[PDB]
């Protein structure tokens, strides 16, 4: 299921699916800087995983987030992906991104990237004594960054998009079930009280 | 902004379980309806008695969860928790809560469902009533599953005919039943403003095809119309 | 390559989706409880009907074709919709686009079961000229939500494909039949929903240059209700 | 693919370069008369160290990192490097480039074991700056001589694949150890240096339009020496 | 004696306690369940960790040193507890005294299992610079209430062993991982906290005359997190 | 005539290797004149110091 790789805001909607990548955007840049937690505000938000574990409140397991690249055939350019665990500081340059866990996926041949990730594991806390402060953790970031120039032909579109999917390994599981704050009570629906008739 | 991390050891599958994860008895149909003594008929066919066509979507918690999946085979277990309040005031020690009975009688498809809380449909004995009271325990009928096709097209798309309009969604299968509740007693000289607190737990779920779910807020119960 | 219709449809290699799973089927004793009379196993009717091919731009946003609103009012299955009451049909979805090695483009071929779409910001149902587009088929307004208040993000759990133009042009899912009924009424319900939308816009250098996504539909294991039976005896 | 460290890079089909025919390995009889306590078998250290994309234009003339100045300051391999006197390591030489089909260029990918490099017109020898350059590597100034008085022309008896980019835009070169010493100084020393050496510049019908290269080194078989030693008994 | 590690202690006879019984171990089943990626049994980090000599006086009241407070920011552990966000780690506690035949006074090395110690007469919790003290440690200004509200006559219920300095100088405490969470955060959290309290004062003719408490801690079986994490396949 | 797309290089190169087969084989070794004793060498006399 895909994500709203996007961050920037002013992007929402469609092309809050996809992030372009084009002859401008240089080398050694952060592309996209996805956090591996499920309920805050990012791109696992409106995914698969991330809405039926917003129905619970523990979701230890790990995930299974495919990226394919969505550019002509001949598109080529090598892309550095990143994945941190949650000890450690978000990576900012590709020289900080060779350190940690990653992978460097040239799309030029492979068209879909298959990642996986061991073992995040994120839950509702309300440790203080009624305050409802609805904490949240932080358990991973899975950023993006430009090992070389993207290449194109000439007659092909130089903003080369790309867009990704998350899925769930058998090891993930959710425990503790509650109301997804999602969609709130609205309580005045045109629908409503014609069924009470 | 607290951010803080717990390892959980997390050794269970059967919680995410489909028949586990819509199998809570949610509140799915409430309000207030007036039943005190009436001897001029205003506000008809919605003061004396609780009529309400069983739907999951009428609430949007309990409806986004049953919109995750297309399909759904279940036995709606209905659960009716009426509590009485007498509107106005008689005295300042106690204002006598009668024990008196109520009569939530589940009329299916292809049945009449009732007008007024003395109608000739209350007492019809073929479509099956539970008569229960205040200090009794609350209501549980387990009503079967009653869909002419074998699970509720929580989405339907098409139409109840090829013709009419605005029957888009609105299966004429489904229709899980007419829920009508009202008091059997004869109007006491106080009234009550008695709310019925109807919670539905569906039993033996059987789920197919399943679908994102939804996202933005809902505007209507008979469709799947959006603010985009 | 597909020979085993009266239309054929010439391909790359197959990849076909097994819509959960499952391939179409006909009433097994399914068949002595629903309406009477479904004998008929209809063949001509698996013709491989090619809807119009839809034309993807960078500025098109989806398309749609409910599969009992597509192919109506054409060929065998539109004259047996029309003659018949009831009907059950899975569905060879395929999606073909004749775009170049250079074109730079996602689509998420979709099928949705039961998509009941919702209008815009208006609370009222959406009605028969809306839902019922037929051919064509209609756009998505707001392919991100689906039309439904979904979520596109997560759209990928149903019966899909994958046209990255860079790796296929090609996308072939083999729905079942896909109702809570045995068999259904195809003028007055849709049981599954083609979508055809772009999660990337279509790239060229130039403004977008052409392709066109052919959409070829063959109902697989299509039954109807028969209208000649014995009265008799 | 390539999913024996903690970081994967995914390409097409491997065609390595066993360089000389042989891999990594660690030490064998070699462990006792060298340097003790080189336990450590360190395998986050391994890590796919993805160097920043070097720019490839029809006006560049080559880049060369050698394999301890890369990799060096930064990760698991940099805070060992400084944390530890010596080390032995083959490299697993990954090199990429997202170069379209269009793309004209050929790459010879060289591996050079002890690439001492001279400087041009000065008789002095090159000095801390202009030899440990670090992550983003030198350019060849002169990259037919390979800025050592040899020949690129005989480069390729080296340990080499090559990039044309009408068939090929991976390479993997799989370094051995590659030195006299058994067990050698990371920060005093090369064994060996990945030189991108473009014999072929970058062509397009425009102005060299963008390829990066991208260039990936893991640490194969990467052993230290150990700091935590039991000094008791 | 103790050569096990990269640092050892020359002491005499071992006479080590069994903390309830039961010696350090790694996660058996548990790993599964736990956090993934716990695969490093990091030895290094098993260095002897001596904190420096705390300073036994007849007018002092007591030391502790909570067991992720020290060792953390010094050593081989507390680089990994920067660079990792959970742990699991036995502790042996080795606590020394190189006190003469001639000097008086008892010791109650206590090593306590959550020591959630309280303020004195102030209602607020204790906060980060009065509970993370580091490698020097805080010191008892209750030592009979040890700090909690309890009592310090059953202080022996814990872990314990008694430095008697008529018969022994020498204690030995060999931590299990106690918590109860299988793999914790030593950042934010203590398992144990090692306690040196004088429940006799030290005894010389003169004014107490010098003795140094040298405390070692060797983290036994000490398991954090991996970073280096193939994320790939 | 080389054809190639628009997008694409016209000037399209060609490099060449060569190489040795088993029955190549060399004799009667001699000094090879492609460098000559240049005996000013910088480095030179410092080894001789």
């Amino acid at each position: 299921s895909m994500m709203e790789i996007n961050n920037t805001e002013s992007a929402v909607g469609m092309e809050r699916l996809k992030v372009d990548i084009s002859a401008l955007t240089d080398v050694d840049q952060l592309l996209f800087n996805i956090p591996l937690d499920i309920q805050l505000d990012g791109p696992l938000r409106n995914t698969l995983v991330g809405n039926i574990s917003r129905y619970y409140t523990h979701w230890s397991g790990s995930l299974e987030m495919t990226f394919m690249f969505c550019g002509s055939f001949m598109a080529t350019g090598k892309l550095i992906l990143c994945y941190t665990p949650p000890g450690g500081s978000c990576p900012t340059t590709r020289e900080t991104a060779m350190l940690g866990t990653h992978i460097v996926w040239d799309f030029g041949l492979q068209s879909s990237i298959t990642l996986i990730i061991p073992w995040i594991s994120g839950s509702h806390y309300r440790m203080f004594n009624n305050d409802a402060k609805s904490t949240n953790a932080n358990v991973g970031y899975v950023t993006c960054f430009m090992q070389t120039n993207l290449i194109v032909p000439s007659e092909s579109s130089d903003t080369c998009s790309l867009i990704g999917f998350i899925a769930a390994k058998d090891d993930f599981s959710l425990r503790l079930m509650r109301d997804s704050p999602d969609i709130g009570q609205i309580d005045h629906l045109h629908g409503a009280e014609a069924a009470y008739q | 902004a607290i951010q803080t991390r717990t390892v959980i050891n997390q050794h269970g599958v059967s919680e995410t379980l489909v028949e586990n994860f819509l199998s809570r008895a949610a509140l799915v149909s409430k309000r207030s309806f007036e039943y005190k003594d009436h001897t001029s008929s205003t506000a008809q066919t919605d003061k004396n008695f609780f009529k309400w066509t069983i739907n999951t979507r009428s609430f949007v918690q309990l409806r986004r969860k049953l919109e995750l999946f297309t399909y759904l085979r279940f036995d709606a277990e209905i659960t009716i928790l009426t509590t009485v309040a007498v509107n106005g005031s008689n005295n300042n020690t106690y204002v006598g809560l009668p024990d008196l009975t109520l009569q939530a009688m589940f009329v299916p498809t292809g049945a009449l469902t009732p007008e007024k809380q003395d109608s000739f449909h209350w007492q019809s004995g073929s479509n099956a009533s539970v008569f229960f009271k205040i200090s009794d325990p609350p209501a549980r009928m387990t009503i079967p599953f009653m869909c002419i096709n074998s699970a509720y097209s929580v989405f339907y798309d098409g139409f109840a005919g090829f013709e009419k309009t605005g029957l888009y969604g609105i299966n004429p299968a489904d229709t899980i039943g007419n829920l009508c509740v009202r008091i059997v007693n004869e109007h006491q000289p106080v009234g009550f403003t008695v709310t019925v607190r109807v919670y539905m737990k569906p039993k033996h779920i059987k789920a197919w095809a399943p679908r994102p779910p939804r996202t933005l807020p809902y505007m209507s119960i008979a469709n799947a119309n959006y603010k985009g | 390559l597909k020979l085993g219709n009266s239309a054929i449809v010439t391909q790359e290699a197959a990849n076909y989706c097994c819509a959960y799973g499952e391939w179409p089927n006909y009433l097994p004793d399914h068949e002595a409880v629903a309406i009477d009379k479904p004998t008929q196993p209809e063949t001509a009717t698996d013709r491989f009907y090619t809807l119009r091919s839809v034309k993807w731009e960078a500025t098109s946003t989806g398309w749609w074709w409910k599969l009992p609103d597509a192919l109506n009012n054409i060929g065998m299955f539109g004259q047996n919709v029309q003659h018949h009451y009831l009907y059950r049909s899975g569905f060879l979805i395929h999606v073909q686009c004749n775009a170049t090695k250079f074109h730079q483009g996602a689509l998420l071929v979709v099928a949705i079961p039961e998509h009941q779409r919702g209008a815009h910001n208006t609370t009222t149902s959406p009605g028969f000229d809306d839902i019922m587009k037929g051919e064509a088929g209609g756009t998505f307004n707001h392919p991100y939500v689906l039309d439904d208040g979904t979520s596109l993000a997560c759209a990928t759990i149903f019966p899909h494909q994958w046209i990255n133009l860079r790796t296929n042009n090609s996308a072939t899912i083999v729905l079942p039949w896909m109702n809570a009924a045995p068999m259904d009424f195809p003028l007055r319900h849709n049981q599954w929903t083609l979508a055809i939308i772009p999660v990337v816009p279509l790239g060229t250098r130039t403004m977008s240059s052409m392709v066109p996504i052919t959409v070829s539909i063959a109902p697989m294991c299509c039954e109807f209700n028969g209208l000649r039976h014995a009265i008799t005896q």
